[PDB]
């Protein structure tokens, strides 16, 4: 009954799908062929994984994702991995031209190549589904594929869903780290787009992500694949409640009511505690406090963004393990009496708490350690608008010059997109401050 | 053959409501098959205010299990006691309102109010009496608060003269559990005091102060909660269901509680309560229980009994004890605290007193109180409606659903005016 | 479901993978008759008379 | 009845467990025989010193051939604890026999039968390694 | 009791099956030879009780 | 009165060994089901190589 | 000469590699057993209250005095 | 958790044998 | 061994398997409960009928 | 191209629970009631008669595809609350100029 | 000793009939060689109803069997239960309509309906009483339709006083199962009201629905449909072939009904209906029969009495029980609805009751009514026959086989006028 369809679209998307599947096979028992193994005695005769994976009459877990991707390899590379018998031929969709970071190829050319059949299979996908959540959208603003054709396919999704949810994880692009030129551009862009045809957008970066790992887990070298399995914990995390018995539940359609006070402001935080390692875990006692305030200490973030500069306008906590709901109101009454917590006045009710009795998973090889309890902490902090500002200096620093604008003229967009995508974050920033005050 | 007829909405409702199921199954000696495997025909002879017969020594319960979204429901009926339910009273959606009143409300909620109301007509005509029915839902929430006050409204029209009970588990003053829930409380408290004639308000903090302060049980889990609440309905429903000294049903109850219409919420309580190695120092007797009663400690709800005072208070006690005794205690209580009682109603506590106890316990008391400091959660709410509906914040979420700005206006002058009454008697001198 | 009774029937067709329908009904000239009595069943099961 | 079926519950779970351990053994040196018969066949390859190749390969076709047999002895006892977690009160299979609650002789502990096959794994990494080193060597 | 004293004993010998080093005495055949002792006595107690 | 209530508990019983039956012979045809599946997956990865096409 | 272990390897193949590790019976099922047994209530239990089911008519014509 | 770290350790050991042998075979 | 009374309920903390079956259900167009086969973790149910 | 409605089967036959999550095509149901006899309107042809009236929309039906969607959706807002006036002006202007371009394309 | 004869038309009728044939040959104890091995004699007490006796103990039906096409009825014979079945009444084509209702009543049956009268005139003179005619079809269907009406309009003019039934497979409102189901329904309509005795319109969705959520099921299969058919017709017919205390045959049956001479369109309904599993929580008693009776979604066609009204219900309850329950939840079912009642017949409702229940049943329940809603049908198939007859769909196959226009327009006026008598007796008051 519990549906969830989960779009990937460009590389990093992909990437962080691939993460995410690992963990979901692992966290249902489902090996890489997509089969039970060797038996149905794990679980019993159980349908928990329904939520993710459609299952055939001869015991074929076939998952509910869909691959996109306009540049060959990466797809290509699911196609001939290990997990290459678990995923659908046609699941995995791959064009023959690159977006090439250009939203202009993403959105008007070679985004609209392959529209249509990504629309057709995920119509197929959610006509088999027997009730959908939502579809959950991971991609990356630093451009093309992740940004034009995500913002083409939310805005059709929109035509053809109607009110359907659909939850974003967007790599949200770093304050100063940065592997490519033209994403303030794209950003601007496909948020502009994507302002309206959106419900509720989790931000993540690779900055803070690499504090993270460089801090807690004590990585000198993380690379991508760290990166989307802390992403794909936090994930199942969000999605833990629709496949696993907890004492307070939450899908995936209170997100945006929880988290969403005005249809702008659609773009939440998100944090994992607690991202340790063995070392560490031995020393650290975990508790439910201790995680608690370890979520709101302004270094555990994932977004790069200091939210003691900005106030809180909503959270959605998500506990998952032995934890114990008297433990969570008195750390989260705790957290409200604590003074450098601060939240705006007109949120007094600003916490939506989701407990589950399903400890955290380990995947093997992985770099976080074992642990009894965690929680998926979901912001809404008025403090991005400082994130804003910075990426809309950037895109006003080259926009002043016209540089790179060729090449999106070139390929099938005016000057007046560009007018108003700055017009529109524009008026953003001033709806944020206005939110604030 | 006063039956009464069960209703369990949300996922707080589906949880609650089987803990009371489960516990009442154990009073009147019926296993997780359905069987009766009863001690005494004291059980069975009042078994049909629950159950209806079936194939040999069946019994199946009159409960109707309303969602928009299966989970807790698979989960209920998945756990023990969970396939003692008829199949067909298992009425779910497949989209969930979410905490959302409006989705709950005026959206798919809504077509679903036919088959629920066909499962509730059909387990409503299959009766003699029908005393009542009674909502174990959960303001706060989408299909708890919207959903359940929808069913309240129909049903109401359906059958006028009926008990409408309601157990409401409330919003709380510390922590939220949910962002929107200042709006769903107010738009449900507006259909639960034009609709219910008697409403029970639950608190979660009240019953986390109670297990972690009289019960300590360091992690006591929402199964503790659920079954205090199941404890204190199955209480206020003993007098039917068993013979005693002095019997008191659901509607003698709402006569000797309520002095106006619009007073029809009270704060429960069950106390027998001793904490784990306490059995030596508590050896349970009638003024004991009393006070433990009478205690603010042993009220579930975050509303103070000392600010404020108490309009009306009703007292069912179940078990072995001497009525003298039990009129003394409760002349007592009311002699000492004087100021704590209204003074234009003389001896404002209604005793029941019901011969069989529940098992383990010689005997029990349930507490019930109409009084003036449910002010102040109805004050909580309004001023965190009055906070969240300044800015118009979380309420495109509502209007896009369909609803408009004059709901929420209407919500909160009618619980502004449900301060002002209760805020009138409180003070209203007899001469 | 050894009684009869509305729906209590199950499939005896299963794994079947012959369906093949036998003439019992021809002309034989201009006459109509039952030209089957000699022809199986439904995928070849033998009849009874 | 608490007794006895908790007592059940628990076997049940250990018997998990164990179907677990050989589940991860049998899918650890199968993929250890795929390893081997691609690094066989590179072999052939680069065959076609030969004495040397072929003793060499001789050894990996062995190696091979001991890992198959530690495959089926996993895959019967894998098939084994299937049916017996399988199997509870309310199966058909439940029968009578005679007094069977004893210890065998010579059995193995369950360190000693992981070690066999870690033994077993290491051997076969050190063939794949020999053969890639006379694969380096021949180039 | 009938049922669970039969679930053990047919599950020892169905295990004795294992063929060349599948044999073992993991920490699963202790508690299950347990079983066999422990519901025979569960036995002895009703039995008593029945007489 | 006895008698007649044995007749109607008699009858009842009939109807509840009668839909048990039933059900357990739903399930074991959904097995069936699941058992041709996979004999047709088996079928299908003998007979339907690709390189056995013509 | 290709270097050995970092020649050609890439990275999703050297990283999300098919799961194997001997401690996954950890991550399903806890090595410490369950430390009680709990049985239903009983009717030593639920029969040790002092006149328990019986009710105040039981007392007329009993012959007893009424010390409850 | 000890065993992870144990054997995350001996993995760190084997990481550095094996860019060793990688840059000496440069 | 205890009778069931407020806080006389003990939960094993030994168990995380949990789960949820997916039990109630639609297919074509119409609500079908169907029988629950399996409990929160796989273990069998407490009855079976 | 009707369903003409099933009374008591509303349950079933809609399309969220006939696993259809996309946007329903809405038909008449309760059917109306005539009186007897129809006009013939018509010849042999299948054609419309001359006097008739007709439908000014396409004999083709109307289905926009992906290359003449216009490059602007709107945003399925259908709320106009806590909207700037110039906001909700902009709302009202792009839904007008959508709906026109998809007019444009049908006729 | 009251003899019917029995007709099947079509692919519907044969399959159904066969069914039909399977489960009152199963209920008497007939094996499918057609000897006796019944239980008791009360099975074969009654055999001269439905079976011709051969030499020996061959028990043939009382059956006539028309197809075009050898087809369906060559699969019946190589089906089980085909054997009893006489040779000689197997009359068969060489064409076969397509769908065409011309061509089953005016080319293809029209040199086959000599045949076929001479089967029936002589299976109807073995008759020793011969009660009636009773006739399975649909109105979707060239063989069935047209074919079905002329054998009407033909028995009619042989027998006029016979009662005559038809069971009537009507066209469904959603999915279409044949593009000119509105030609054919509107062609045989105008031909059943002025032909038929009494019509008992089926459909197939409302069958599914039946067979699908009252009964679970999964894949229901034309078996268990066609099955549940043949058990309302052998609920309908039974007070023929087993004592009661209150017996009512088909003349009862059409007196007690049909007010007006063209208002004899039924919709018919079986109430033991038990999902798989939820015996064990069955009650078993008359009143939820009854109640399973009088429920909206257990009627066999798509029409709503609760948006019609009823004019006059029969209900024949086939098993041991009393007039106490039976009569009583009669008059409080009626009472309660009274507003889906006309108020001009005082109590409307005719009761009939057995002695003998199905085979592995204790009880059973035949439920007909004749309510003013099944103008909804009419209307339906009305407003498609104006859509089609507009452009002329499909129209030159009917003028190509020697057809004219003014018989369609003759058939809507019948139909428009049918709808307009049924709105009239419903909106018509008392006084
Ligand atoms: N967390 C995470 N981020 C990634 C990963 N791969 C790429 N990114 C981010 O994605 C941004 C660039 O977007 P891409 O996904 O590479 O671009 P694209 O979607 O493939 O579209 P094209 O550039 O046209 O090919 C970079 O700034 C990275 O921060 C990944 O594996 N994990
Ligand atoms: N006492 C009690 N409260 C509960 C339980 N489950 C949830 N709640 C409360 O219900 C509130 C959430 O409401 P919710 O169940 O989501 O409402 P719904 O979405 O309409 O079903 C929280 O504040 C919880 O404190 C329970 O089992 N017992
Ligand atoms: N209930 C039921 N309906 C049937 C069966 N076979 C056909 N029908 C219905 O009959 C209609 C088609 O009529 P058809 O049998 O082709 O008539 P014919 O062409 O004159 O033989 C369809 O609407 C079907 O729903 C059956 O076995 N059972
Ligand atoms: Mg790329």
């Amino acid at each position: 009954m519990r549906e969830c369809i989960s779009i990937h679209v460009g590389q990093a998307g992909v990437q962080i799908g691939n993460a995410c599947w690992e963990l979901y096979c692992l966290e249902h028992g489902i090996q890489p062929d997509g089969q039970m193994p060797s038996d149905k005695t794990i679980g019993g005769g159980d349908d928990s994984f329904n939520t993710f994976f459609s299952e055939t009459g001869a015991g074929k877990h076939v998952p509910r994702a869909v691959f996109v991707d306009l540049e060959p390899t990466v797809v290509d590379e699911v196609r001939t991995g290990t997990y290459r018998q678990l995923f659908h031929p046609e699941q995995l969709i791959t064009g023959k031209e690159d977006a090439a970071n250009n939203y202009a190829r993403g959105h008007y050319t070679i985004g609209k190549e392959i529209v249509d059949l990504v629309l057709d299979r995920i119509r197929k996908l959610a006509d088999q589904c027997t009730g959908l959540q939502g579809f959950l959208i991971f991609h990356s603003f630093g451009g093309g594929t992740g940004s034009g054709f995500a913002s083409l396919l939310m805005e059709r999704l929109s035509v053809d869903y109607g009110k359907k949810s659909k939850l974003e994880f967007a790599i949200y692009p770093a304050p100063q780290i940065s592997t490519a030129v033209v994403e303030p551009y794209n950003t601007i862009l496909t948020t502009h787009t994507t302002l309206e045809h959106s419900d509720c957008a989790f931000m993540v970066d690779n900055e803070a992500i690499y504090d993270i790992c460089r801090r807690n887990l004590d990585i000198e070298r993380p690379t991508y694949t760290n990166l989307n399995r802390l992403i794909a914990q936090i994930v199942s995390s969000i999605t833990a409640s629709l496949r696993f018995d907890g004492a307070l539940n939450v899908d995936l359609t209170e997100f945006q009511t929880n988290l969403v006070p005005y249809p702008r402001i659609h773009f939440p935080l998100a944090t994992y505690a607690p991202v340790i390692s063995a070392e560490k875990a031995y020393h650290e006692q975990l508790s439910v406090a201790e995680i608690t305030n370890a979520c709101f200490e302004p270094a555990n973030q994932m977004v790069k963004c200091d939210p003691r500069h900005g106030k809180y306008m909503a959270c959605c906590m998500l506990y998952r393990g032995d934890v114990v709901p008297k433990d969570v109101n008195a750390a989260i009454a705790t957290i409200k009496t604590k003074r450098t917590i601060q939240f705006v006045d007109w949120c007094p009710t600003g916490f939506k708490v989701g407990i589950n009795y399903q400890p955290p998973t380990v995947v093997p090889g992985g770099d976080l350690a074992k642990v009894q309890r965690a929680v998926c902490m979901l912001s809404n902090t008025t403090a991005i608008a400082e994130a804003w500002a910075r990426l809309d200096h950037k895109f006003d620093l080259m926009y002043a010059k016209r540089a790179f604008v060729h090449w999106y003229v070139g390929e099938g967009m005016e000057e007046g997109e560009f007018s108003e995508a700055r017009e529109d974050l524009a008026a953003l920033e001033k709806d944020y401050e206005e939110v604030g005050v | 053959m006063r039956e009464i007829v069960h209703m369990q909405a949300g996922q707080c409702g589906n949880q609650i409501g089987a803990k009371f199921w489960e516990v009442i199954s154990d009073e009147h000696g019926i296993d997780p098959t359905g069987t009766y495997h009863g001690d005494s025909d004291l059980q069975l002879e009042r078994i049909n205010v629950y159950y209806n017969e079936a194939t040999g020594g069946k019994y199946v319960p009159r409960a109707v299990l309303v969602d928009l979204e299966p989970g807790t429901m698979d989960s209920v009926r998945s756990g023990p006691f969970g396939q003692i339910f008829r199949p067909d009273n298992f009425v779910f959606g497949q989209s969930g309102a979410g905490n959302n009143w409006a989705k709950g409300h005026y959206t798919e909620g809504a077509e679903l109010v036919d088959s629920v109301l066909d499962v509730v007509r059909k387990e409503a005509e299959s009766c003699d009496c029908l005393q009542g029915f009674q909502l174990t839902h959960s303001l706060g929430g989408g299909t708890g608060s919207g959903m359940g006050t929808l069913l309240i409204s129909k049903i109401r029209e359906e059958y006028p003269d009926r008990i409408m009970n309601t157990f409401s588990v409330v919003p709380s003053p510390k922590v939220s559990d949910t962002v929107v829930e200042p709006y769903n409380a107010t738009l449900s408290v507006h259909q639960l005091v034009e609709n219910t004639d008697e409403t029970y308000c639950i608190d979660n903090e009240a019953l986390y102060d109670i297990c972690f302060r009289t019960l300590k049980l360091t992690t006591p889990t929402y199964g503790d909660l659920n079954h205090l609440v199941s404890a204190t309905m199955s209480g206020v429903t003993t007098c039917l269901r068993f013979p005693g000294q002095l019997n008191a049903d659901l509607r003698k109850l709402a006569v000797n509680m309520v002095p106006f219409p619009r007073l029809h919420f009270f704060m429960p309580g069950f106390a027998p309560l001793t904490s784990r190695g306490s059995q030596q120092y508590r050896a349970l007797t009638v003024p004991e229980l009393t006070q433990q009663m009478f205690d603010a400690k042993n009220m579930m709800a975050a509303c103070d009994p000392r600010h404020g005072r108490y309009l009306t208070v009703a007292a069912i006690f179940r078990g072995r004890m001497s009525m003298k005794e039990v009129d003394e205690q409760m002349l007592n209580v009311q002699n000492k605290n004087s100021s704590y009682f209204v003074e234009w109603i003389p001896n404002n506590v209604k005793t029941a007193v019901c011969d069989i106890p529940p098992r383990g316990l010689k005997m029990s008391a349930t507490f019930i109180g109409n009084s003036t400091a449910i002010q102040e959660l109805f004050k909580r709410i309004s001023e965190q409606f009055t906070a969240m509906f300044r800015r118009k914040a979380f309420l495109h979420w509502y209007t896009g659903e369909g609803m408009d700005e004059m709901e929420f206006t209407e919500a909160e002058s009618n619980m502004n005016d449900l301060v002002s009454e209760y805020q009138q008697y409180q003070d209203a001198t007899a001469e | 479901s050894l009684p009869f009774l509305p729906g209590n029937s199950f499939n005896p067709r299963l794994g079947r993978d012959k369906f093949h329908k036998s003439q019992h009904f021809d002309y034989s000239n201009e006459v109509p008759m039952l030209v089957g009595g000699h022809k199986p069943g439904i995928g070849g099961d033998k009849l009874l008379g | 009845h608490a007794l006895t079926m908790r007592t059940q519950a628990d076997v049940t779970k250990k018997l998990g467990d164990r179907m677990n351990d050989i589940n991860f053994w049998k899918f650890e040196l199968n993929r250890e025989i795929e390893e081997m018969i691609e690094e066989t066949d590179l072999l052939c390859a680069q065959k076609k010193t030969l004495e040397q190749s072929d003793r060499q390969i001789k050894l990996n076709r062995g190696s091979k051939h001991k890992l198959t047999m530690d495959w089926s002895d996993k895959l019967s006892a894998f098939k084994i604890d299937e049916k017996c977690t399988g199997l509870n009160n309310n199966s058909t299979e439940i029968q009578y026999k005679e007094g069977s609650a004893k210890f065998e002789a010579v059995q193995t502990n369950p360190q000693s039968w992981a070690e066999f096959s870690h033994d077993n794994v290491v051997r076969a990494e050190h063939e794949r390694l020999a053969s890639q080193q006379l694969r380096n060597l021949i180039d | 009791k009938e049922a669970p004293m039969k679930v053990a004993q047919t599950r020892l010998d169905h295990r004795t099956h294992r063929p060349n080093v599948e044999l073992c005495r993991d920490p699963a055949q202790y508690r299950m030879v347990q079983e066999v002792g422990e519901i025979q006595d569960s036995i002895d107690k009703l039995q008593q009780k029945l007489a | 009165e006895q008698r007649e209530n044995d007749r109607e508990e008699a009858f009842a019983s009939d109807m509840i060994r009668n839909d048990k039956i039933s059900e357990l012979l739903q399930r074991r045809q959904e097995q069936d089901i699941r058992n041709l599946n996979s004999a047709m997956n088996e079928f299908r990865d003998l007979h339907q190589q690709p390189e056995g096409r013509r | 000469k290709r270097v050995p272990h970092a020649g050609m390897k890439t990275t999703m193949t050297s990283s999300y590699k098919t799961p194997s590790d001997p401690k996954m019976t950890e991550l399903f099922s806890c090595p410490v057993d369950t430390p009680w047994v709990i049985p239903e209530a009983g009717p030593i239990q639920t029969f040790s209250v002092p006149n328990m089911y019986t009710t105040e008519y039981k007392t007329y014509a009993s012959g007893k005095p009424i010390t409850v | 958790n000890k065993s992870l770290a144990d054997e995350q350790a001996e993995k760190d050991r084997l990481r550095r044998e094996q860019e060793l042998d990688d840059n000496f075979t440069e | 061994a205890l009778p069931f009374l407020p806080g006389n309920s003990f939960t094993d903390p030994t168990q995380r398997k949990f789960h949820r079956s997916q039990s109630l259900g639609y297919k074509n167009g119409y609500a079908l409960p169907a029988r629950p086969e399996v409990g929160i973790g796989g273990e069998p149910l407490e009855v079976n009928q | 191209s009707s369903h003409f409605s099933a009374n008591q089967y509303k349950q079933a036959f809609d399309s969220r629970r006939l696993q259809n999550s996309q946007i329903p095509q809405t038909y008449k149901e309760r059917p109306s009631s005539y009186e007897g006899f129809t006009q013939i309107i018509a010849n042999d042809r299948g054609h419309l008669k001359q006097g008739v009236p007709r439908s000014k929309d396409s004999p083709w039906g109307g289905f926009v595809g992906t290359w003449e969607m216009p490059k602007k959706i709107p945003g399925n807002v259908t709320t106009y609350m806590s909207r700037g006036d110039p906001a909700i002006d902009n709302i009202q202007k792009t839904r007008a100029e959508h709906n026109e371009y998809m007019r444009q394309a049908v006729s």
